[PDB]
């Protein structure tokens, strides 16, 4: 079939959407480490806007932990929590 | 203390429109459970009529019952300007409480009606507004609705639109805006919106303006 | 039964801007020539304030007196949710008749302000519409205005917020100006005086271009 | 709370996720266009594997056509029907 | 004419003291015209007056189902004691018998091994657990998994798969049995348990445990 | 009568010959055509062996025995699946024995007609277990093979070899190999 214009646009308009992150990327610091998963799936905006000149930016955020498994070479590894910054809300405003 | 009484009008566009049917409604509210029976006895220009229709009581969760009777009026007759009352008696009134309801008085004017698209500022958000204004026209009652061309696969809902009560305006003439809430790939797409006005003072009783996207 | 009481609530410019006073008003009616007396007290979350100001007794064509007490509130009460409650008392009452107001609960909406120029049908006439939207905000208190060349405006009209399908509320207010001026350049402006609005004030302007 | 570590990783492992992909990533030839929306949500392989020598990869596709609007900025605009590659079946596999 | 089949006590119900070992004799393909059916049970020759009976059961293909269930004592099974179960029905001339017992032989002490998934299955979400159980006499054992995930990791129970015992080379019955996990479950930590019940072990019981080796 | 198929390994090598064993005048019919290239082998104080081509069997050719009763058998109806193979080495505890197991998990393929066998250095390994197929939750079967070494080779460092021939793998083959370390 085809997917109508009208719900192709609202899909695809900015709002927030399960994203998969990398830790390393929200967690820079933590080089010294390796994750299981490496990868979490967080709520992060996006989304296309009614115009060019605006993005998709979060308007009110929040915290979630998880437990993820954190190993150091030849040193250990563990459960251990991490928080991660997910998006709540999403608006289109001028870059 | 005792009940009380509510007479209401018949609604504009049914007043206007032969295929309706409009009717004044006599609403009662405060009736005891002791003393349920509510007697309607109703008048037009005086003299009385005997083709109402009773509705049955309804409690409220006050514990009390609303008690309703509707009289079918002639679409003439209430643009003629005829004046209808509506009599209640109850055991726990001593006397019956009588309401009378009529047109407004006054030389019927046209309204004026024009639609304005979305501001380009509003852009920034999914849902965009459209906006009709309906300005001098007499009497207050008037009929204010929108229909779009869109299929049923656009609007499946209908159509989001509210309107403010009509106010006076500095020439003794009513206004109002009527504002449509609708997702703005509807309006990019070419759909057209329409506002429909229905007034007493328009040829047919009926009018209308479109609206649709344009692209310089 | 007897007097009935009517409490008022500030006028929502007067609660935004620093310069102006707020004041709630509590007007008696229904007062007897028999029992003319009537006693204020006034209160603020419970507690009695001595502030109040009672006005000169109005008499009214149903042969009945018309008694007023202004109360000055400050703005920030006002707007923190801080309850107003006016007693009242006269011989022909079996008790005091109590009535309370305060700021509508809920988190506060910013509103956005639009305006749109006047519809090429209007530009037939000898004046032309200008509306400016105001739709998002809450509470319903608001408060606005038109300018142009920094003089207000005087002929427009404004409606009553609508209480509009999310929970918020919505309005209109409509200038009308000579299609002279319009078509000449002038710059019109609406103003919005809102609790959620930064400086409690926004302004939007428009112009033939 | 806390998101335990068998939600976490069952929802990273290797899936198809719905995911907004830029249309000029799938079309990018079609230069003298602008695209609403300008993105598109389509089914993609993501999330992460059991060990570091694996890859998440599709194993089944298939085609997805959507209404687009597309615009040449001065001559005019349409609603056509552009087709998408969309994953239906993802796997870990060796690289 | 109608078949006969009797089964031994279950080897956890022998076992366990707090169980209950039956041996049940079910009587099949029971036409409509001659529907009764007697049972005789035996033991060691013995008559014995304790079975009981189960109604018939109607099965889909118009035949009668008639089973009779005897509690046994754990000492008796474990000591071979002899058990027959007579049928008698018009519709076969002779009573037909069936015998049931506990193999003879010296007991044999089962060996338990467990073992980790292999390094290419990671490339699947769910990973296989194994434990081998060879070396014992008679074949008589219960095999079960358990786990410090249940219930809370695992609420609808674990999902193993065991071979039914084989005669080994050195005359010893050996099977093994396959636990499937999902590899995040056996990566968190997670001890997984290989619980066998034979006669031959101390307490009936053994255990062999599995955990993630870094 | 016992009608059994032919062996696994005889349908997919071509050099061996699959046959179906009619255990007890013989009468074969493949799919109604009557077929007469059958034989008798010496009756036991008998046997009817009927020469099948692979791709015949392979293919869910029906086969009837009738000899003077009809019984009928032919390869199993259902999407096939390729078998994953995997070795396990021998566990920590039994290292401490002269004779150490090793096995060959061979889970996920249907049908369940299958051959494994083991081999070293170029040699068949004869001393191994298989178990018949075990049907799994998800429908397709699995098996383990238990080859026994003296734990002398093992330590030696000999390579052990786990060959698995099934339809539905590539070449109708596979092996995966296991040693110490
Ligand atoms: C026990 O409970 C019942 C019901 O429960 C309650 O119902 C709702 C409404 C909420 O209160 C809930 O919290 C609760 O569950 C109570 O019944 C109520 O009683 C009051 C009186 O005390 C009535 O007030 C009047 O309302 C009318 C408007 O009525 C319409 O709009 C309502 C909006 O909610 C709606 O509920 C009504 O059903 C009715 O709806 C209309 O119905 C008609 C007929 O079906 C239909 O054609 C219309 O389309 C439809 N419209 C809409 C929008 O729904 C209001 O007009 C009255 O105001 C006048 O009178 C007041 C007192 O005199 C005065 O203060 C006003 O200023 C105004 O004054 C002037 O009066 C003169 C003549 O008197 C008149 O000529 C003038 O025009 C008028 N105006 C001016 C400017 O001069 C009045 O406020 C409720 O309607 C009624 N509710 C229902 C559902 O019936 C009951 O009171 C409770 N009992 C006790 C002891 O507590
Ligand atoms: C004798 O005469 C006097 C006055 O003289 C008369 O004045 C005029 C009106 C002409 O008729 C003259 O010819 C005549 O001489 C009568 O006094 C009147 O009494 C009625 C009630 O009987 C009062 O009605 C109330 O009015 C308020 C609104 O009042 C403001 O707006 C009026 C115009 O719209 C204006 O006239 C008023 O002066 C007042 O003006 C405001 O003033 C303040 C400060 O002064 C200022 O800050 C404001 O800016 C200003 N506003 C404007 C627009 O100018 C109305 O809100 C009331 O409605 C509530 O009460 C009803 C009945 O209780 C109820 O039905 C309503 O639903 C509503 O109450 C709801 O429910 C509860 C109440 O139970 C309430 O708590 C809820 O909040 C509410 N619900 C919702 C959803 O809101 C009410 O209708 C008149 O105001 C009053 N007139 C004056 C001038 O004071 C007297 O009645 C006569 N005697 C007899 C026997 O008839
Ligand atoms: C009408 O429908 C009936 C129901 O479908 C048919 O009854 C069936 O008839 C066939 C032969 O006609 C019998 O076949 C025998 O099965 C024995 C095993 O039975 C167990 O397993 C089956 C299937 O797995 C199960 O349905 C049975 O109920 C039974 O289960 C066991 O029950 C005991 C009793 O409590 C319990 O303790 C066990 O835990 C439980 N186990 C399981 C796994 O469920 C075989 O052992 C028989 O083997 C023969 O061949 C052997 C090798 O030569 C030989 O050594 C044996 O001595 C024996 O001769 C045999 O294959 C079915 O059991 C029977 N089903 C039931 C439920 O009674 C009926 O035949 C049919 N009538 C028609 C078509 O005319
Ligand atoms: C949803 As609200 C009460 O903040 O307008
Ligand atoms: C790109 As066209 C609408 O001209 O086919």
């Amino acid at each position: 079939m085809v997917v109508k214009f009208m719900d192709v646009y609202q899909r695809s308009y900015c709002h927030p959407i399960e994203t998969l992150v990398d830790i390393f990327q929200e967690y820079p610091d933590e080089i010294e480490y390796i994750f299981k998963p490496s990868c979490v799936p967080l709520m992060r905006c996006g989304g296309c806007c009614n115009d060019e000149g605006l993005e998709c930016v979060p308007t009110e955020e929040s915290n979630i932990t998880m437990q993820i498994m954190r190993i150091k070479p030849h040193q250990g590894q563990h459960i251990g929590e991490m928080s991660f910054l997910q998006h709540n809300k999403c608006e289109c405003r001028p870059k | 203390g005792g009940p009380s009484v509510f007479l209401f009008p018949p609604k504009p566009k049914d007043t206007l429109m032969i295929s309706r049917t409009p009717e004044v409604t006599c609403v009662v509210v405060d009736v005891s459970h002791e003393d349920p029976e509510v007697k309607f006895n109703w008048y037009v220009d005086g003299v009385e009529v005997h083709n109402a229709k009773t509705k049955p009581r309804e409690e409220q969760y006050n514990s009390t019952y609303r008690v309703v009777s509707v009289l079918t009026v002639l679409h003439q007759d209430w643009l003629n300007g005829k004046e209808y009352k509506c009599k209640v008696s109850n055991k726990a009134l001593p006397a019956p409480i009588e309401k009378t309801i009529s047109k407004a008085k006054g030389q019927p004017r046209e309204p004026q009606v024009y639609v304005y698209p979305p501001s380009r500022d509003e852009l920034r958000f999914y849902q965009v507004s459209l906006t009709c204004l309906v300005k001098g026209f007499y009497p207050s009652d008037i009929a204010v609705e929108w229909e779009s061309n869109g299929q049923p696969d656009i609007f499946p809902n209908g159509l989001n639109y509210k309107t403010t009560p009509p106010v006076l305006d500095s020439d003794g003439s009513f206004a109002l805006v009527s504002k449509l809430t609708v997702p703005y790939p509807s309006w990019l797409m070419g759909t057209r919106f329409s506002c429909s006005v229905m007034h007493e003072a328009l040829h047919n009783h009926y009018t209308q303006k479109h609206l649709e996207y344009q692209w310089p």
